[PDB]
């Protein structure tokens, strides 16, 4: 949160890919680390292999890596996911009256609509289109 | 609650005054972060995007996410409605 | 909980030479008059 | 403290009103207590149980009882709402000014909780407003850390 | 491409003069301008994320950098300008 | 020791002035409304050279000299161990 | 898998209600379960 | 939308593509739904997408009412806009 | 170690369950929170689900939500097994 | 108007003087102030820099933080720009916000050759940076030994 393509990459994505190794019909590997403060590795496998144990694998090696990550990036939770990179539909929502804004809508979806659609079985990722709710504390300088 | 944080005590002062969070900061429910927004036909909209798990069968898992919709729609606040805007299953099943 | 959200189990069985899903079935109907916000699921052999 | 007393306290705390009645009709105590103090009158002003609290009233349970904490029925029903409730301990006799092992008034809880029906009521009947807690709170200053702007204005 | 980007440096020396954490700079730049996210809270019985920030206007401006005070261990308030520096430069946005 | 320091005081700077921080940026979301200028604020980051360690700054006296890390350590690329040699031939040598 | 004629029901917050609220819908069901002997019989919560 | 464009930027620009499919494919288009905040590629605050389903094959008689005449009538239409890149782009037979 | 069913609940419990996606076969989820400070959350598969593999990507992703969990927790370790209510026999040591 | 900007940076050389031949602002400043010439300077494009300064673009120009394309051209050891830019007219005692001189920039990055000709050019070496620090305080901490003995 709040770490720039570099920090991200020489912090996390880095310390990740350097712990990748021996994961058995890897074809290749590519990443992208990017200023709003997200790293995205791609382990791509030769057609054939078992997705449940390249998931095993990956994650093994991963593990290694973890705790050399920084805090904030843990505490974020990382996620590894085995799912086609195209989106397979978008459920969209809104409200028909003008009683919910947009912030409103999407913490609707976030917290009564995404985590079970995130359990489906075939569902390989789920990205929501907005933002859950948080507490935000939004600081003044002055007055601190 | 917001009321509950803005409650919160930063420090007592040298004249017995108190300072808490509200007095140095706007408490408010909002966004984890603000950088995705989306509208639906020009209208505020929210939504999930979903990717298909590897290997995992396309109109098959789609079925399973409409009834898991279907149970939630009934306890929907006023006004929440489900739109269907990109889904690439419809053409396979009309198409075979 | 249950998938997720805050739940409460209920078991019960069929009164006398009734069928498993006549009772089910009362609950179910049942249910519906519920304060609105409370919804109910089957699980385990029920599920099944 | 007996199989009906007992009995008793389960059926105010649920709050069924008929089972009370019968109990009430074979003379089941309205001073059973359990573990924590709580009498019947407790339970059924915790939990908003307005017939019971009534009914109980008439059977000569005690509106002044105390917990093993110092907190009286009307603490309960004044702290969580039950504006029915605290006008009929009121009515029928309930001390408006009590202050639990803490110094915490009837007056205090509601003040926090912002139930400000409840707090006129209990200002109605004469409830002290410059009485504090242990710490040395008012009403008054419950509100104004709250921010109830509202209420502060009340309790002035 | 790449953009202009904003690289403050902190003056370890100057820093270590007037008695100012390098922890305290970096935590009050970073939660200030990036977000920090403390711990979590429940909100209608779901677990969800605590964030402190600055309110958007004072996290706008090149200037607003110096309206931030750290406190430094002899209890006076430091302003970011008396222990760091300024330069545009440019840096990937997406490093592949 | 004739500067009064420990490996522990060492350990510190490096950990304070060899660090990698996450910033913010200028115009971040959410934006007042009206706001034309987006940039990433970069700080410190991680050393590169045996110099930029040498130059870290562990302390400075009263009388305004200033004890580097230079002043306490040899300052090398090194391997993390030098446990493992081999050689070739009886020539010197690296392998997988 | 239990009792045959017999079910496992659940009940669930899908609106963020909380316990008071819960308990108080789960009392409903069971009550008015508890009036029909000839169809539900022995309809209990399973937790404390 | 080049480097260092905001939401704001951004979100104009998807207003003219969301707009366009809304007035001039209005016979053709049924749902536009697009978010401002990434884009397959990138993912940033200049950066945006835009989900477009059509109506029924029926309603749409002839080439120039498929996708193929669609998606190159807007991408041409599209590049009369200032300072962006915006495509409009048939997703293939097998996505790899 | 010595928290009611709430903290429980609220600080394990919801962190685990809101953990628990990309897992395959999944039927229903439950879980109880209790005073005695255990949680446990049973996941219950698809019938000709290989178990195996069902535990292992349980435990991937409670590895993954282990970081969001409180100190004393982690410490405590969060166990994973298989269900079987079938025991083969029970060795009774008893002192007379 | 500002594909000029663009240009600069881009290093495209008919492009600049296209642009340059169509009236375009040598001036034309991006949003956190940089000029054509800023940019070149930075990117290091000597030729483009030429062409600019050709037709009159401010040599001087500052920035949001106030730093000149001298300051950027020392910072980054691009030495013919340098010298093109101090020719041209650069305040070769120039202050950013910071009290940051090319030469305190220079020194910094231990490009010695560039230090001598900011030098030649009348460069103050006792100029302290807003830390009071001057070009050899800079050498000396960096631990450079040639370019400390170079400032005297």
């Amino acid at each position: 949160p709040g770490a720039d393509a570099k920090t991200v990459q020489d912090t996390v994505t880095q310390v990740i890919e350097q712990n990748m190794n021996g994961i058995d019909n890897l074809m290749y590997m590519s990443s992208n680390s990017d200023s709003t403060g997200t790293v995205q590795i791609t382990l791509t496998f030769e057609s054939g292999t078992d997705a449940d144990i390249a998931q095993v694998q990956v994650q093994n090696k991963l593990q290694l890596a973890m705790p050399l990550l920084p805090q904030e990036v843990q505490q974020q939770g990382v996620s590894v996911e085995k799912s086609s990179s195209s989106f397979l539909m978008v459920v969209g929502v809104i409200n028909t009256d003008g009683t919910m804004t947009q912030e409103d809508i999407s913490d609707y979806v976030a917290a009564n609509m995404k985590d079970a659609i995130s359990r489906t079985s075939g569902v390989g990722d789920v990205q929501l289109f907005g933002s859950q709710y948080a507490m935000r504390i939004w600081m003044n300088p002055n007055e601190l | 609650s917001t009321e509950e944080f803005g409650k919160i005590l930063l420090k007592v002062n040298q004249d017995g005054s108190r300072v808490l969070l509200r007095d140095v900061a706007k408490i408010e429910l909002g966004g984890e972060n603000y950088d995705i927004i989306a509208e639906f036909n020009g209208q505020p909209a929210s939504g999930l995007g979903i990717k298909l798990a590897t290997g995992a069968n396309a109109l098959d898992t789609a079925a399973a996410i409409r009834a898991e919709l279907a149970k939630m729609e009934p306890f929907f606040p006023s006004g929440l409605k489900i739109v269907y805007p990109y889904d690439t299953t419809p053409f396979v099943k009309i198409s075979i | 909980r249950y998938n997720g959200l805050p739940s409460m189990e209920i078991l019960g069985q069929a009164a006398p030479g009734k069928s498993t899903g006549e009772a089910m079935e009362l609950m179910e109907q049942l249910a519906s008059k519920l304060p609105t916000g409370v919804g109910y699921d089957w699980t385990g052999m029920s599920y099944q | 403290g007996s199989d009906l007393g007992k009995k008793l306290l389960e059926a105010a705390r649920a709050g069924r009103d008929d089972e009370v009645r019968i109990l009430m009709a074979n003379g089941a105590d309205v001073n059973a207590a359990d573990v924590v103090g709580w009498t019947p009158l407790h339970l059924a002003a915790y939990w908003g149980h307005l017939e019971i609290v009534e009914v109980l009233l008439k059977n000569g349970a005690d509106v002044n009882a105390y917990d093993t904490l110092g907190s009286t029925p009307l603490h309960l029903a004044a702290h969580f709402g039950h504006l029915e409730i605290v006008e009929v301990l009121l009515k029928n006799g309930a001390d408006v000014n009590a202050k639990d092992d803490n110094g915490i008034t009837p007056l205090h809880l509601a003040a926090n909780r912002g139930h400000l029906e409840i707090v006129e009521v209990l200002l109605k009947y004469g409830a002290d407003v410059n009485a504090q807690d242990k710490f040395g709170k008012t009403a008054f200053d419950i509100s104004i850390n709250n921010g109830n702007e509202d209420l502060a204005e009340i309790l002035q | 491409e790449d953009t202009p980007q904003f690289k403050i440096d902190i003056d370890q020396e100057k820093a270590q003069a007037l008695g100012v954490s390098i922890n305290d700079i970096n935590t009050t730049l970073g939660a200030a301008w990036g977000g920090s996210y403390v711990n979590d809270f429940i909100d209608r019985g779901r677990v969800k994320k605590v964030y402190v920030m600055s309110e958007a206007k004072y996290r706008m401006l090149p200037d607003d950098i110096g309206d931030w005070y750290v406190r430094a261990a002899d209890g006076q308030m430091v302003p970011f300008s008396a222990f760091s520096s300024s330069r545009w430069e440019y840096g990937s946005p997406r490093l592949e | 020791n004739k500067f009064q320091l420990t490996p522990v005081d060492v350990i510190t700077a490096i950990k304070a002035q060899n660090a990698q921080v996450a910033a913010g940026q200028l115009g971040g979301t959410p934006p007042v409304k009206g706001q034309q200028l987006n940039a990433s604020i970069i700080a410190q980051t991680r050393l590169t050279s045996t110099e930029e360690f040498g130059k870290i700054l562990l302390k400075v006296n009263q009388d305004g000299s200033r004890v580097l890390l230079r002043d306490v350590a040899k300052i090398e690329l090194g391997g993390e161990n030098y446990d493992i040699i081999a050689e070739f031939n009886g020539q010197p040598a690296s392998g997988l | 898998l239990g009792t045959a004629t017999g079910f496992d029901f659940e009940l669930i917050d899908q609106a963020g209600l909380g316990h008071e609220k819960l308990t108080q819908a789960r009392n409903q069901l069971l009550a008015e379960a508890a009036k029909h002997p000839d169809m539900l019989t022995s309809v209990r919560p399973n937790g404390l | 939308l080049p480097a260092g464009a905001t939401q704001e930027r951004t979100q104009k620009v998807l207003n003219e593509v969301t707009h366009y499919y809304l007035t001039k494919e209005k016979n053709n288009v049924e749902s536009v739904f697009a978010v401002n905040g990434f884009n397959f590629a990138g993912r940033g605050q200049n950066t945006g997408i835009a989900f477009v389903s059509l109506k029924d094959w029926a309603d749409r008689p002839g080439e120039e009412n498929k996708v193929e005449a669609i998606t190159m009538r807007a991408t041409r239409a599209f590049s009369q806009i200032k300072d962006a890149m915006v495509f409009a782009f048939n997703l293939p037979a097998i996505v790899e």
